[PDB]
Order: structure tokens, then sequence, then C-alpha cells
């Protein structure tokens, strides 16, 4: 069974940063990318940017250029991603997510998502 | 960046009622990548077509993608109760993409 | 009976790639190991065919010596029996390979200030090489069901993936430019002894 496990909830005040994590099990981490969106409570699903995994490709959204980091850590299975200067309106859940298949990367969809990250800023 | 409108923001449909959800792109957006997902309160989007045209491992037969060009659908061949969920719509394009769009919601009449 | 150029590999003022290395062709000349084996300037200096202090008595047909730069991590890879994303996607040896491995510590030649992007390495392929397989291509790779149409973006990458080499990297992320001599005899007089 494939999963994606996020941190827990955590607070941060504002002009601060945030640190949240996404680890894969059950699959190889090497065959996908990973994915970064954020939910804010009653809104619409709205994407922050992308890893391409093993190679470092970083690029992101427009709205969140240089607001957001996101990186990996390959002996670990594990995704990151960091934001900075943090305002209240930030408050949002953040999810992972990925593609799932053995060893071809066959799907090209998004088959799994991490419980999400719930983050409050104030 | 490619944005996405859907329409009608908000369904009232019957349980066992047939579904249509809409989506057109602001523009000429290429091929199809409008992969379709499903949401519940307090719950992950779960992907259920990816390519707007084929249906994701083990999801049931009554979903289908169509469209083609700026407009694309989502239809459900009946609607069950566990069938009434928010809904999104994603283009991956050739990358400095993948916009969502507003997505729509469908309740119970 | 003139000396057989290795100078043209060791002391090369430019080296290729790890996705595309540049192979040069030894014959007709006299091989001098010994002075490579004594140098103690190598980091690493390790052969899977005759041992060093033999070799250079042992004539061959045809010597190749293969040039390329990789992170110091990755020399452990370059061995016949070895998988990995070098042994796999970018070269490998065989398993009746006779030869030699050398590495030398190119830090304080490739590191730059801003850092050392012009070494690729491939990332990315459909299936594992062959032995001594080499292959240059820079086609889109796909990564799902879904056809690629040749443009990157998603599940359309570049093959090849540059290096993070950096003067302040810790010793395995260090470049390294190592040189693999490969030997062989064929049905003919051998050209290159020592
Ligand atoms: C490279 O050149 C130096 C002289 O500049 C020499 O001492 C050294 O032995 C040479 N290395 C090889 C492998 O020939």
């Amino acid at each position: 069974q494939m999963q994606l496990v996020q941190s827990g909830p955590e607070v941060k005040k504002p002009g601060t940063s945030v640190k949240v994590s996404c680890k894969a099990s059950g699959f190889t981490f090497m065959s996908s990318a990973v994915q970064w969106v954020r939910q804010a409570r009653g809104q619409r699903l709205e994407w922050i940017g992308w890893i391409v995994i093993g190679s470092g490709n970083t690029n992101y959204a427009q709205k969140f250029q240089e607001r957001v980091t996101i990186t990996r850590d390959m002996s670990t299975s594990t995704a990151y991603m960091e934001l900075s200067s943090l305002r209240s309106e930030d408050t949002a859940v953040y999810y992972c997510a990925a593609p799932y298949c053995s060893s071809i990367s066959c799907n090209d969809g998004f088959d799994i998502w991490g419980q999400g990250t719930m983050v409050t800023v104030s | 960046e490619i944005v996405l409108t859907q329409s009608p923001g908000t369904l009232s449909l019957s349980p066992g009622e047939r579904a249509t959800l809409s989506c057109r792109a602001s523009q000429s957006v290429s091929s199809s990548y409008l992969a379709w997902y499903q949401q519940k309160p307090g719950q992950a989007p779960r992907l259920l077509i990816y390519g707007a045209s084929s249906r994701a491992t083990g999801i049931p037969d009554r979903f289908s993608g169509s469209g083609s060009g700026t407009d694309f659908t989502l239809t459900i061949s009946r609607l069950e109760p566990e069938d009434f969920a928010v809904y999104y719509c994603q283009h991956y394009g050739s990358s400095r993409g993948w916009t969502f769009g507003q997505g729509t919601k469908v309740e119970i009449k | 009976t003139n000396l057989c150029p290795f100078g043209e590999v060791f002391n090369a003022t430019r080296f290729a790639s790890v996705y595309a290395w540049n192979r040069k062709r030894i014959s007709n000349c006299v091989a001098d190991y010994s002075v490579l084996y004594n140098s103690a300037s190598f980091s690493t200096f390790k052969c899977y065919g005759v041992s060093p202090t033999k070799l250079n008595d042992l004539c061959f047909t045809n010597v190749y010596a293969d040039s390329f730069v990789i992170r110091g991590d990755e020399v452990r890879q370059i061995a016949p029996g070895q998988t990995g994303k070098i042994a796999d996607y970018n070269y490998k040896l065989p398993d009746d390979f006779t030869g030699c491995v050398i590495a030398w510590n190119s830090n304080n030649l490739d590191s730059k200030v801003g850092g050392n992007y012009n070494y690729l390495y491939r990332l990315f392929r459909k299936s594992n090489l062959k032995p001594f397989e080499r292959d240059i291509s820079t086609e889109i790779y796909q990564a799902g069901s879904t056809p690629c149409n040749g443009v990157e973006g998603f599940n359309c990458y570049f093959p090849l993936q540059s290096y993070g080499f950096q003067p302040t990297n810790g010793v395995g992320y260090q470049p390294y430019r190592v040189v693999v001599l490969s030997f062989e005899l064929l049905h003919a007089p051998a050209t290159v002894c020592g």
C-alpha cells in the first residue's frame, strides 16, 4: 500500500518561516516528481510549486516566487517545503501529492495524496 | 498562465440522477491534461480521471471525462450518495502551469 | 619506441561529462603504468585485471582510455557487477572486464565560485546500458503512459542533469577526474607494451 505521510499541525508568528515534510512509503522516490498545493478554509485549491525528484528542478508558481523553497532528502525518501515571510493570509492546509507506479512510472495522474498539514499564522 | 473557469459553481441533483460538470479555458489550452479530482471536507482530493479521458485505477465505470480544445467536461452516469462532493480540475500542460479551476460543488436534492 | 601519450588524458585541460565519456585509443607505443602507480597523486588506483606491478610487462593489441568527471562517492559504482545511476545509465563494465580504474581529486581545478554546472550526467533511461555502450542522444524522456510530444514539462524530462559541484562540498560530493583503462587481446600482434 502506497502512502504519503506529512508532518503534523504547526503555528507560527507572522514574518517567520514554516517547514513542512512529506515522506513516501512503498514506492521508489526517484520514480516521480512531487508537487505542493494549499487550501485555505472555504477556498479553491491553489498550486504552489513542485520538485522533480533526482533533478533538483524547483521552479515555482509566480505568485509564490521567492516566497517558497522546495527540497528533498533522497536518503529518507522525503519531500520538504518551506515558506518565508508568513502572513495571516497564509493560514491553510498544505498538501503533497505524487503519481504511483512500480518500475516504469506508468501513471500520469496523482494517485496518492498526503493527509495534509495545517499551518496557522498569528 | 492558463486560467480555468468552471460551472455551475453549485449544482443540486437527486441521488441516481445523471450529472455533468463543465470547465472552460481562458485561452487556447494545449492538448488534454485536464485531470479531474474529487474532494470531501476533512480529506485530501482524490484522482478520478486523468488525461480528461481515462479512469484512474480503482475508479467505478460510472465516471468518465470528455471534451476537447478549450471545453472539457466530467460526467457521472448516475449519482451515488457517495458522489456528492467538491470537484476540481487541473491542467498539467508544458509546466509553468498546474493551475486549478475554481471547482464545483454538488448538493443533494 | 615512443612513449604512450598518457599526458593527453591525465594532463588534459578539459574532461568529458559522465553521460558521454571521451574515449581515446592507445596503440603502437610504449606504455608506462609504473609512473602512474608510483606518483601517489591518485586517490584511488585499483584493478580488476592483472595487478599493476605485472601489468606493465604484459603486452596488448589495444588499450583504451576513457576520461570523465564524477562525484567521489560515485567512484564506487565503477566496477563489474555494480548497479546505480552511473553504473546503469551512464557507463557499464562487463563481468569479464580486464583493466584498471584511476581516480584523482579535481576540486582544486574543476570547482568554481558560483559552482560548476558544465558537467552533466544521465538521470533517466528506459533500460540499463550494455557494457561499453555510449549514448549521447538528448531526446526527451517519457515517464508515463501518455505519449511525449517532445516538449519538456511533465513526464517529459531532459534526460541529462547538471552536477552541483562547488568548492565547499564535502569530499564525497567533490568532483573527481577518473580514467578507466580498458585492455583487450585481439587476434593480432600486440602493439602496446611496457
Ligand atoms: C603531467 O605533467 C607533469 C609536468 O607538468 C608531469 O610531472 C606528470 O608526470 C604528467 N602526468 C602524466 C600522467 O603524464
